[PDB]
């Protein structure tokens, strides 16, 4: 007799993965979090004095 | 280990209620305090 | 100072810090290798259906398990202790400077010749000049001659503090009633930053250290101008 | 029991000896001999020794034991 | 009946149950404290207030996790439940004194929570160093309430240690030598010896701090000829043994879990495992000043403490390799308890190795009072002591309760916790090497990325803690009653059924010579 | 004294919903306490 | 030596009046070793099952030979090959012949 | 007919083969790490200081306006 | 075969590949036809049918080796559910960012970071490997 | 000896084994240690 | 004095189901009630004192 994993495993794996990636990508990029990456190769230095 | 089947089975719906109530009991009071930090 | 996304030590400013980088590289290789070997052996023990569950004789294998680690510790201890004794070696300083920790700022005393002393406080975030570093700049930097052996003496007039400059390999506790000694020698001019490294109350996070390393002649004129 | 005392012999006592042996064999190098000073409280001679020339101590080491008149 | 049973207990199992409930509640407090820490550090700037409120939270976090969560669960909970059963004893030697060890902890905890409510709290660090902890820089009741909290927890564990040593020495079957007792029983006896010898020295030191604060003594006050560094020696004379106290019973539970889920009758190299635990216990008394490499001690003293500390890797290595040799050839059951134990072996090894880095005085100059130390101790505590507790809890819950956990949920719980603790602590190595100090409410801007990631990790660990409460609820809610347990021939604690009767071994075991 | 599953504990498991309430209050009060202590310290 | 180990195990299972307890003790002890038992040992264990009127234990013994081979798929078919004369003589069906490999 | 395969010590043989494999990889990693980390660092510091002019470094910093004292 | 709580002290049945011959038969009580089958087992096994042999196996044992050793889809549920709860955690972090965290300090503004970057290059922060080492002072650009 | 109809036996199969083998011995026919086969008989 | 241990042995072994802390008679109940009343009342007073000390 098929168990919970046989019936729902594929959907739990696919949905869980999709949901996890989507919400972490949104959190990481869309809500103003400051990661403060390296300026190297990214920032143009500007006169400060 | 072997065990008997559940004497009082917890259905998926019942588990969703228990998990929901558990999470809210942690999240609502802390959330109320942190939301109100400015006022404090 | 540290830079964003930094993984390792600040670049060495002093020969002893250079020595600590090479010693850390050697130790880290060993840590990587042992961690890796344990994870690999776990994965090896767990990936066969072959079994052997009868009693296993331990004594031969326990020789390997104790000797090889004993040898590895000796290979760490030897360079570890060479560096320990190298920092302790007699060097003849040209200059003595004192620092006193306070809640929540450093005072400096240069009293070889004249009575020069001043307080060194964090620049508030709202008073930073463009390009200056949050929580790291001070009003009055510790100006010192580059390429010279300096004796730093460290104490406190209240609670514990600790006077640290990572890029020079320095950390000396500031204890009331005690005068702790360390030596400082910068291979380079520049600005070298540190932060109070003993929990000392409300503004422990906000009493940093800034060394300004310049030629002797500049240090002399600065000293004279600070009396 | 004997089992316990054997456990202490091999698990604590001989490991201690092995570590002190390592400690000692790491500081076994010959130290720099100090300048000779003919101090009157040292190299005592009130009677010649009953062996050799009378002026050498029993386990005399030429490298580190000066005579009353200095290093050989 | 309820009062007689649960307030007046003289029963090792019920008292073990009280300890596990107490420890579980304490773990929720310590978790909340850990999230406030990581909320403060999760973005640059100030969230709560200055370093005082922050360090009250940090200080309370440590005391709760160590004194109210790990020690009560490992020693009071697993020790009381399992030790008598594993030696066929009818109870502890001092079943009424046992109950006072338990009932001292609620009051101890009440005094710690009082410290945090009065004045501005004890923002001292869990080390409580003077003069910050003295009556000038911490005027008022907070530090005294912390000292008294420690006194009651101290008495609890000293009387508990007398109870365990006596029970384990005196109450085995007469044919059973000490070399026929299970490794968990050894791990508790050795832990009890460490507690008996170390806690009285802590008691002396914090009593001196109490008299400096209230009776005009000057043990730690240079104005009277005292020395703040004397407090540090007395504290750490206790504090290094204390970390061995925190891990030893975890070592014992790991030996049982690895043996059990490898389908083995016995751990590899039993006498080596006994030797290793006794060696670690002894060496743990002669290394304390590795907590003091920056205070200004003499170079030869630093050389001695470096060397003596590194020696601990040898016996610890024998245990790690013996656990691997127990897995070797096993019929491996991938139970949730086995997952905790395998995570333990690996993550404990990593934290032990960062401890060997710190043992080097010269390198410790730059790592001391940095997040590198924080990374080391959370690998051994939050991924070592905690993984052994979680493994032991899921392994023995059916013995204690008579009910099974949902193994799928327990594996989910393991996976979430594994991700969260690594995301929390792995990046703290980088923060340490690059110079971020300990006990800071805020950091220079360069440290932002690793602090951000670490705080996100802490939230994943919170999700695992919430799920664990649900999983325990689901087990009691569903009532799946245990039927058969494998390997009872080498796991005596299971042989009286699940749960065992209130009175076991009324008729002792028969063991001949 | 009562022996057996659900009887060797100082709390009832006779009703899973009453148990959920009791567990919610027990673990919830422990987790809440530090947030309310911080609120208390901030409000002085 | 290998021949001495195998001879001890043949002798163990060949004891005419071996009892059920001894048959179990034997097989449960033998499967703890780092080996797949030689056909001559299995032959002697299967003839013990016959003396004990225990068909089911004979089938289980063939299963545990396969299991002890782990991923070495060549070992079980080799052992069955060597046992065919005994299986035919005693009327022992293999697990595969009984569908107990599904 | 099938050949008699090896039937004894298969777990011990797998262990021996892979511990030797682990030793060999361990030596491969140590050589790699010597070259990619340890020696790279010795050479970076040696190359930096070989022709380093501390007074010229100071003059650059001074002209950029970084110092209180110069 | 009903296993009872009150039976814990009696020899019990197990399916374990390392304990192939357990201490008791799976089925102890025999029907009339199961009794006749055990009598027939005392004669030549060649005279037993395939069905009778399977029936004798299933009286002695619960699961075959193939059944007790089978793989499951459980890993899908565990990994999927773990990813769901880790996803849920990001909701808590979104909530925290929106309702708890105020603005970050002005030193993270793009123009501040550009100026601070130049000042770090002017003071030659980490000039051997870490930072200024990655700046080309001759060409005025990152290497 | 027993005052009831079963008692736990621990069998130290060989001198100085660290592993004790535990089992219930029941009233009736002698039982054997499942490790060494040593016979034990209950005398209630 | 005279040896009256046998009379105390009879009293404390009497088959009356009392726990040892109450088996001496009515005086044990009184001293028990005094002890537990002072402990519980004292504990409630310590909580009141915390409430008071928790505010300025
Ligand atoms: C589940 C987990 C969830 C997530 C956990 C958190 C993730 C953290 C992300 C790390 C990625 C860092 C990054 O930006 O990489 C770019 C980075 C850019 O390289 P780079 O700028 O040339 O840096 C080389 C350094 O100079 C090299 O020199 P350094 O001096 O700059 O290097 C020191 C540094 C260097 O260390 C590392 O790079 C750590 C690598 C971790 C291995 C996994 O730090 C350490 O010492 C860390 C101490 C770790 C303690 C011991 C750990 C045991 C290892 C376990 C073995 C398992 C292996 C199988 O690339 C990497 O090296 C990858 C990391
Ligand atoms: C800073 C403080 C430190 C806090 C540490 C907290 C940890 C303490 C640990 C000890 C736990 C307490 C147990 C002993 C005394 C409790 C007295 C009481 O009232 O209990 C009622 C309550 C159960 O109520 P029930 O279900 O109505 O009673 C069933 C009885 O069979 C039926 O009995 P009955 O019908 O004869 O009478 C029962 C009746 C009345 O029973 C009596 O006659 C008792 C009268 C005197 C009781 C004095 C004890 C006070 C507790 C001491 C600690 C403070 O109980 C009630 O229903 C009303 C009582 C209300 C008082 C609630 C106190 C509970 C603990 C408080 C937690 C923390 C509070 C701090 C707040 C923080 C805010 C900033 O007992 C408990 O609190 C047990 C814990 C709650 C459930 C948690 C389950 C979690 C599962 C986790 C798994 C870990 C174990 C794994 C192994 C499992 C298999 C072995
Ligand atoms: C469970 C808790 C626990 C455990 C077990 C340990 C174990 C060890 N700890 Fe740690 N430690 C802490 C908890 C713990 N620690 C805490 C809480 C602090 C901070 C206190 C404070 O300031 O608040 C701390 C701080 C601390 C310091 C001070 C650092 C500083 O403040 O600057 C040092 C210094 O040596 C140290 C070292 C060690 C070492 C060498 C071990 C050893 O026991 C580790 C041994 C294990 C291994 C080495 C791994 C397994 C071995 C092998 C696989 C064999 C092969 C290995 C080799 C050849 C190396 N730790
Ligand atoms: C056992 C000890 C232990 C444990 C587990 C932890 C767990 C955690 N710790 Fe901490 N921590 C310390 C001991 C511990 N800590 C100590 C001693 C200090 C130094 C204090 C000082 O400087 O004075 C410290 C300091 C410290 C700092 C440094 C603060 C600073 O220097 O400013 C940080 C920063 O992130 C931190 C975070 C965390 C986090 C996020 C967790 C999370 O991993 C926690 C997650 C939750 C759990 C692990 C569950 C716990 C609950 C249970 C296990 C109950 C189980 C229930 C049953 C079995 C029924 N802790
Ligand atoms: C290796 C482990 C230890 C070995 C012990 C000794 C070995 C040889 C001698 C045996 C007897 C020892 C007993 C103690 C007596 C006196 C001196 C012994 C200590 C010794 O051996 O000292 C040596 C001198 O011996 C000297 O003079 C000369 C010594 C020889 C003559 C001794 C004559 C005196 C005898 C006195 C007897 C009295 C007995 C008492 C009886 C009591 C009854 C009531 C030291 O050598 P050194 O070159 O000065 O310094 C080293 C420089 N590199
Ligand atoms: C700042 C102020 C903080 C002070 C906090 C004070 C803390 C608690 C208050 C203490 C109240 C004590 C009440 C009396 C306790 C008596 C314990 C006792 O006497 O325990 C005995 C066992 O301990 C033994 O022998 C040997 C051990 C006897 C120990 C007696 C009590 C010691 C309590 C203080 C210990 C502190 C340690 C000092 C060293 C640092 C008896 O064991 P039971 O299980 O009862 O019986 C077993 C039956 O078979 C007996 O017939
Ligand atoms: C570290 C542990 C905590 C992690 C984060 C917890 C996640 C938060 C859970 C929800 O918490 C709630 O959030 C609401 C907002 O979403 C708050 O309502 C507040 O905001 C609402 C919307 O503005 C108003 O309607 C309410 O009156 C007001 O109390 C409410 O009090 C609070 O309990
Ligand atoms: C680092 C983890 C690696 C684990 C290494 C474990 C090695 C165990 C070897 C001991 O087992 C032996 O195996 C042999 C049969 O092969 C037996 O014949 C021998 O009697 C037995 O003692
Ligand atoms: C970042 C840390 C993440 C941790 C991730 C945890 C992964 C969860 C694994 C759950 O998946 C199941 O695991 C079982 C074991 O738990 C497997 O048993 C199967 O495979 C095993 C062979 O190794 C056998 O022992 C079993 O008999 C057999 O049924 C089963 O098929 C598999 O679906
Ligand atoms: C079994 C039940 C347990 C018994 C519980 C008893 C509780 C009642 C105690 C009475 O309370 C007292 O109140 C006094 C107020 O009059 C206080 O006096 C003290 O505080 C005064 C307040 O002004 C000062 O004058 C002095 O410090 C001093 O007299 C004193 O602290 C306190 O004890
Ligand atoms: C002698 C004692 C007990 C043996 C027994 O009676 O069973 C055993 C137990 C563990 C052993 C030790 C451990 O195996 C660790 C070490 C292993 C080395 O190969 C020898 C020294 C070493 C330190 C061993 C000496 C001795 O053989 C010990 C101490
Ligand atoms: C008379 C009485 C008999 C005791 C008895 O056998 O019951 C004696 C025996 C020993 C006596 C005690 C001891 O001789 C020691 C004490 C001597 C002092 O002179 C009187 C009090 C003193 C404390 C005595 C009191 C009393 O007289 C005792 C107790
Ligand atoms: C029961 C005692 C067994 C003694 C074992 C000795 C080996 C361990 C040595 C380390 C220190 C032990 C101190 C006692
Ligand atoms: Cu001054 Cu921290
Ligand atoms: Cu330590
Ligand atoms: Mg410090
Ligand atoms: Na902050
Ligand atoms: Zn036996």
């Amino acid at each position: 007799a098929p168990d919970f994993h046989d019936k729902y495993g594929n959907a739990v794996l696919a949905s869980g993965a999709t949901f996890c990636v989507a919400v972490w990508v949104y959190m990481a990029t869309q809500i103003g979090i400051e990661w403060n990456p390296s300026p190297v190769g990214r920032v143009t230095p500007k006169e400060w004095r | 280990i072997t065990a008997k089947p559940a004497k009082t089975p917890t259905s998926p719906k019942e588990q969703a209620i228990g998990l929901s109530v558990t999470f809210l009991s942690f999240l609502l009071p802390a959330g109320w305090v942190l939301y109100h930090l400015d006022n404090y | 100072m540290a830079y964003p996304m930094q993984l390792g030590f600040q670049d060495a400013t002093s020969p002893i810090m250079e020595e600590l980088l090479h010693f850390h590289d050697h130790t880290l290789m060993i840590v990587f290798l042992i961690s890796s070997l344990v994870l690999y052996i776990i994965s090896l023990m767990l990936t066969t259906k072959l079994t052997h569950t009868s009693t296993m004789d331990a004594q031969e294998v326990e020789t390997i398990w104790t000797i090889l680690p004993a040898i590895i510790l000796i290979l760490i201890a030897l360079p570890s202790l060479r560096i320990l004794y190298m920092m302790d070696e007699i060097n003849n300083p040209s200059l003595t400077v004192k620092t006193m920790g306070h809640q929540w700022y450093w005072s400096y005393e240069y009293t070889d010749y004249e009575d020069l002393s001043f307080d060194s406080y964090m620049i508030p975030t709202s008073e930073l000049k463009p390009g200056e570093l949050r929580l790291l700049e001070v009003d009055n930097r510790v100006v010192l001659p580059m390429e010279m052996t300096i004796r730093m003496l460290v104490s406190s007039e209240d609670v514990l503090h600790s006077w640290a400059v990572p890029s020079l390999g320095l950390k000396t506790d500031a204890i009331p009633g005690r005068l702790n000694q360390t030596t400082l020698m910068s291979s380079r001019p520049g600005l070298y930053y540190g932060q109070c490294s003993e929990i000392c109350g409300s503004n422990h996070s906000f009493m940093p250290i800034v060394l300004e390393l310049v030629p002797l002649k500049y240090f002399e004129k600065w000293s004279a101008s600070m009396l | 029991g004997a089992r316990t005392w054997r456990f202490l012999t091999f698990g604590l006592a001989l490991p201690s000896v092995a570590l002190c042996t390592l400690n000692s064999w790491l500081h076994s190098g010959h130290r720099e001999r100090p300048a000779f000073i003919p101090y009157h409280h040292l190299r005592i001679r009130t009677k010649p020794f009953s062996w050799g020339d009378g002026n050498h101590t029993f386990f005399h080491n030429p490298r580190v034991n000066p005579l009353p008149t200095g290093y050989e | 009946m309820f009062i007689n049973r649960w307030l007046f207990s003289t029963n090792h199992k019920d008292i073990g149950t009280l300890y596990l409930l107490f420890g579980a509640w304490a773990g929720m407090v310590g978790t909340a404290l850990s999230l406030l820490i990581r909320a403060e550090l999760g973005q640059p700037g100030t969230l709560l207030g200055d370093d005082q409120i922050y360090n009250v939270v940090v200080t309370a976090h440590a005391f709760v996790m160590i004194f109210f969560m790990v020690m009560p669960i490992m020693i009071g909970g697993f020790g009381n439940w399992l030790v008598p059963l594993m030696i066929g004893a009818p109870d502890m030697a001092f079943p009424r004194m046992n109950n006072m060890s338990f009932w001292l902890l609620p009051p101890s905890f009440l005094l710690l929570l009082a410290s945090s409510m009065v004045e501005a709290g004890a923002g001292t660090g869990w080390t409580v160093y003077p003069p910050l902890a003295g009556n000038l820089a911490h005027a008022g009741a907070s530090v005294d309430l912390t000292i008294f909290s420690l006194h009651l927890a101290g008495v609890s564990s000293i009387l508990g240690a007398i109870n365990f040593i006596t029970t384990i020495i005196n109450m085995k079957p007469p044919a059973m030598s000490q070399y026929q007792t299970p490794l968990f029983v050894w791990s508790v006896m050795i832990t009890a010896v460490l507690l008996l010898l170390s806690l009285p020295v802590l008691a002396a030191g914090i009593t001196m701090l109490l008299t400096d604060r209230n009776l005009n003594t000057t043990f730690f006050d240079p104005a009277g000829g005292g020395d703040p560094i004397l407090y540090q020696h007395l504290f750490w004379f206790f504090g290094h043994p204390e970390v061995y106290i925190l891990i030893l019973p975890g070592f014992g539970m790991i030996s049982h879990i690895v043996t059990y889920y490898s389908g083995k009758k016995e751990p590899f190299g039993y006498m080596g495992m006994v030797w290793a635990m006794m060696s670690i216990g002894f060496l743990g008394f002669i290394v304390w000043a590795h907590h003091m490499f920056t205070v200004g001690m003499d170079v030869d003293t630093r050389a001695y403490f470096t060397s003596a500390t590194m020696i601990i890797a040898i016996p610890t290595g024998v245990k790690v390799f013996s656990w691997l040799a127990t897995l070797h050839g096993g019929n491996i059951k991938w139970s949730p308890a086995m997952m905790w134990a395998l995570g333990f072996i690996f993550l404990f090894t990593v934290g032990g190795l960062t401890g060997i880095v710190l043992a080097n005085s010269s390198l410790d100059i730059v790592l001391h009072d940095t997040y590198y130390v924080v990374a080391h101790f959370h690998y051994v505590l939050s991924m070592g002591a905690v993984f052994a507790i979680m493994g032991g809890f899921v392994h023995w819950f059916p013995l204690f309760s008579g009910y099974t956990l949902n193994d799928t949920w327990a594996k989910i719980h393991f996976a979430i916790m594994f991700v969260g603790v690594n995301m929390t602590f792995f990046p703290q190595h980088f923060l340490g090497l690059s110079g971020m100090p300990r006990r800071y409410s805020d950091y220079p801007d360069a440290y932002t990325m690793w602090n951000t990631i670490s705080s996100m990790g802490s939230f994943i660990s919170l999700t695992a803690v919430m799920l664990m409460v649900f999983i325990i609820w689901e087990a009691f809610a569903s009532k799946r009653e245990v039927l058969t347990v494998d390997l009872t021939t080498t796991n005596l604690e299971w042989l009286n059924g699940c749960p065992p009767p209130y009175h076991t071994f009324e008729e002792p075991t028969y063991v001949n010579l | 004294y009562e022996e057996g599953p659900g009887k060797n504990i100082p709390f009832s498991v006779e009703n899973k919903w009453r148990l959920l309430a009791m567990m919610t209050l027990f673990f919830g009060s422990g987790f809440a306490a530090p947030f309310f202590i911080v609120r208390h310290q901030l409000l002085k | 030596t290998d021949e001495e180990f195998d001879a001890r195990w043949v002798t163990y299972f060949n004891k005419p009046d071996i009892d059920a307890w001894e048959l179990r003790k034997g097989m449960n002890t033998l499967v703890g070793y780092d080996l797949v038992p030689e056909p001559k040992i299995i032959d002697a264990a299967l003839r013990a099952c016959r003396r004990l009127n225990d068909f089911a234990s004979a089938v289980r013994i063939l299963e545990v030979v396969k299991d002890k081979a782990g991923p070495h798929k060549e070992i079980y078919p080799y052992v069955i090959q060597e046992l065919r004369p005994t299986l035919n003589e005693l009327g022992i069906s293999t697990p595969e012949e009984l569908g107990l490999d599904k | 007919a099938l050949a008699k395969p090896q039937m004894r010590g298969l777990l011990a043989r797998r262990l021996r083969f892979h511990i030797v494999g682990a030793f060999m990889v361990s030596l491969g990693f140590a050589t790699f790490y010597k070259f990619a980390v340890a020696e790279k660092r010795k050479k970076a510091y040696a190359d930096f200081y070989r022709n380093y002019d501390s007074m010229k470094d100071f003059e650059e910093m001074r002209k950029a306006g970084i110092f209180q004292s110069a | 075969s009903v296993v009872k709580s009150e039976d814990y002290a009696l020899p019990s049945y197990v399916d374990r590949r390392d304990y192939p011959l357990p201490d008791v038969a799976h089925v102890k009580n025999l029907s009339a036809s199961q009794k006749a089958l055990k009598e027939k087992e005392k004669a030549s096994w060649s005279s037993l049918s395939i069905d009778e042999k399977v029936e004798l196996y299933r009286l002695k044992f619960k699961e075959s080796f193939a059944e007790m050793n089978r793989s499951t889809n459980e890993w899908k549920t565990v990994v999927g559910a773990a990813m769901f709860f880790i996803g849920f955690t990001a909701l808590l972090l979104i909530w925290e960012k929106h309702y708890v965290y105020g603005p970050i300090p002005h030193t993270f503004e793009e123009e501040w970071v550009a100026k601070q970057t130049k000042r770090m290059l002017d003071m030659k922060v980490a000039p051997i490997q870490g930072f200024s080492a990655k700046w080309d002072y001759d060409k005025n650009e990152w290497k | 000896p027993s005052i009831t109809n079963k008692r736990i036996v621990g069998c130290i199969c060989e001198e100085d084994n660290s592993t004790v083998i535990w089992f219930w011995l029941h009233k009736g026919e002698a039982q054997r240690c499942p490790s060494c086969g040593t016979h034990y008989k209950l005398v209630p | 004095f005279e040896n009256r241990v046998a009379e105390k042995q009879k009293l404390f072994q009497e088959d009356n189901g009392l726990p040892v802390h109450l088996k001496g008679g009515a005086t044990d109940n009184i001293l028990y009630r005094v002890t537990m009343t002072l402990c519980l009342g004292g504990t409630l007073y310590s909580l009141y004192c915390l409430g008071w000390a928790s505010f300025p």
